[PDB]
C-alpha cells in the first residue's frame, strides 16, 4: 500500500490500473485473474528496480540457482522446436533485474546444479554452471564460496540433533560413531543430515 | 610324522600299516620318555615340518616423497577393476580418487562405507591420507579393488597383529568370483 505506481497499466481494454493506485491492486489482479499474471510479475520488477534508486525502499534481490537465467531449456513449442531462456517473459523480466544499472540495494544469488539442465553432476564453479552469457552478465561480481563443515561446525551440528534426540542408534553419540559420520559424509552437511534421518 | 611312504622310502622296504603304527607307537613311547639329546636327534629324523600361511603376507616397503613424507604404495584388483593405492604415514582422511573426492566419486553410501573398512577395522580414521587411481568395473568393482589395494598399503603402518587381523577379516585377499562363461 505505500509503494504506488507511476503508470497507467492496461489489461484488458476493461480493465486498468490508474496512476497512483497502491502496488498491490497490481499484484491482486495477477492472483485473481492468472492470464495477466506474467504481466504482472514483470510491472511489479519494473517498479522496484525503480523506486529503489528514488531512494523510497532498500530492495534485495535474491534468486537461487541464478545459473539458469542463461542456460537452455526443456520446454518446446507446438512445432516440437526448442525455447531458448530469453523468449520467457518471466526469465526476460528477471534478467533486468541482475544488471547493476540500478543503486539503493544489493543483489545476491547461488548457483545450484541440483535440478539445472545440460550440465554434469561436478560441476560447481561459477563458469562450468553460469556459461560464457552468464559469466558476461554478471561480470562484475563477487563470488563468495560455501564449502563443507570444519570440525567446530560439524560437532555443533551433530550436537544440536543429539539435543533434539533425533539420532536414536545408541552407538551415535559415541565416538566411535562421530568418527563414522565424518567419513561417510566427509563433513557435507546434506550428506550428514540424509545419513542422520534414518539413524 | 613322517609318513608311511616315506618310511618305506628310507628303509627301502614296503611294510604294512599296522607295523607302520607300531613304529608309531614306539616313537611315541619313546617321546614321552625323558629322552636325551640323542634320543631326541634320532626322534627329529623321524619327524617332518610343516609351514604357514601368515608369514606369506608382504609387507610392502615404506618409500619417501620428495618431500620427506613416508608412504606406501600397492594395488588391488576386483572383476576388471584395477585400482592403485598411496597411503601416507601422517594425514587427515583424505582420499583423492582419481583426484576426486571419494564423497563425489562414489555417491553411493555402500561404496563409501567399502573404503571406510579398512581404517575402522584397525582404527585408524582420520589418520592417513590416501590418493588412489582405479580404473576399469564399475562402481562395486572398482570400490572393492580400492579397499584391497588400500589395505595392502595400510598393512605397512600397523603391527604385525593387526596385519594378521586384517588377513582373517578378510580384507587382504583378492576376490577371485568372476564372471563365467
Ligand atoms: N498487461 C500489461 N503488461 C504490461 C504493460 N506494460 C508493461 N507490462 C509488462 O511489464 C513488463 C515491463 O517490462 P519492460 O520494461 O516494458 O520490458 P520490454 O518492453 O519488453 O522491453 C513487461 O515485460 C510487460 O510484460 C501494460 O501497459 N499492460
Amino acid at each position: 500500500n505505500q509503494i504506488k505506481v507511476q503508470e497507467k497499466y492496461v489489461w484488458n481494454k476493461r480493465e486498468s490500473t490508474e496512476k497512483g493506485s497502491p502496488l498491490g491492486e497490481v499484484v491482486e489482479q495477477g492472483i485473481t485473474r492468472v492470464r495477466n499474471a506474467t504481466d504482472a510479475v514483470g510491472i511489479v520488477l519494473k517498479e522496484l528496480k525503480r523506486q529503489s534508486s528514488l531512494g523510497m525502499f532498500h530492495l534485495l534481490v535474491a534468486v537461487d540457482g541464478i545459473n539458469a537465467l542463461w542456460g537452455r531449456t526443456t520446454l518446446k513449442r507446438e512445432d516440437k522446436s526448442p525455447i531458448a531462456p530469453e523468449e520467457l517473459a518471466l526469465v526476460h523480466n528477471l534478467r533486468k533485474m541482475m544488471k547493476n544499472d540500478w543503486h539503493g540495494g544489493a543483489i545476491v544469488s547461488a548457483l545450484s546444479q541440483t535440478g539445472s539442465l545440460f550440465k554434469p553432476r561436478k560441476a560447481y564453479l561459477p563458469q562450468e554452471l553460469l556459461g560464457k552469457e552468464g559469466f558476461d552478465a554478471l561480470d562484475p561480481f563477487i563470488p563468495i564460496l560455501v564449502s563443507n563443515y570444519n570440525p567446530k561446525e560439524f560437532e555443533s551440528c551433530i550436537q544440536y540433533y543429539l539435543e533434539n534426540n533425533w539420532l536414536q542408534h545408541e552407538k551415535a553419540p559415541t565416538e566411535e560413531g562421530k568418527k563414522e559420520l565424518l567419513f561417510l559424509s566427509n563433513a557435507n552437511p546434506s550428506l550428514l543430515e540424509r545419513h542422520c534421518a534414518y539413524l | 610324522w613322517l609318513i608311511k611312504e616315506e618310511l618305506e622310502e628310507m628303509l627301502v622296504e614296503k611294510l604294512s600299516d599296522l607295523d607302520y603304527m607300531q613304529f608309531i607307537r614306539l616313537l611315541e613311547k619313546l617321546l614321552t620318555s625323558q629322552c636325551g639329546a640323542a634320543e631326541e636327534e634320532f626322534v627329529q629324523r623321524f619327524r617332518r615340518s610343516v609351514t604357514l600361511e601368515s608369514k606369506k603376507q608382504l609387507i610392502e616397503p615404506v618409500q619417501y616423497d620428495e618431500q620427506g613424507m613416508a608412504f606406501s604404495k600397492s594395488e588391488g584388483k576386483r572383476k576388471t577393476a584395477k585400482a592403485e593405492a598411496i597411503v601416507y604415514k601422517h594425514g587427515s582422511g583424505r582420499i583423492k580418487v582419481n583426484g576426486i573426492d571419494y564423497q563425489l566419486y562414489f555417491p553411493i553410501t555402500q561404496d563409501r562405507e567399502q573404503l571406510m573398512f579398512p581404517f575402522h577395522f584397525v582404527d585408524r580414521l582420520g589418520k592417513h591420507d590416501v590418493t588412489c587411481t582405479v580404473s576399469g568395473g564399475g562402481r562395486s568393482a572398482q570400490a572393492g579393488a580400492i579397499r584391497l589395494a588400500m589395505a595392502k598399503a595400510l598393512c605397512s603402518f600397523v603391527t604385525e597383529d593387526e596385519v594378521e587381523w586384517m588377513r582373517q577379516a578378510g580384507l587382504l585377499t583378492t576376490d577371485p568370483r568372476v564372471r563365467e562363461r
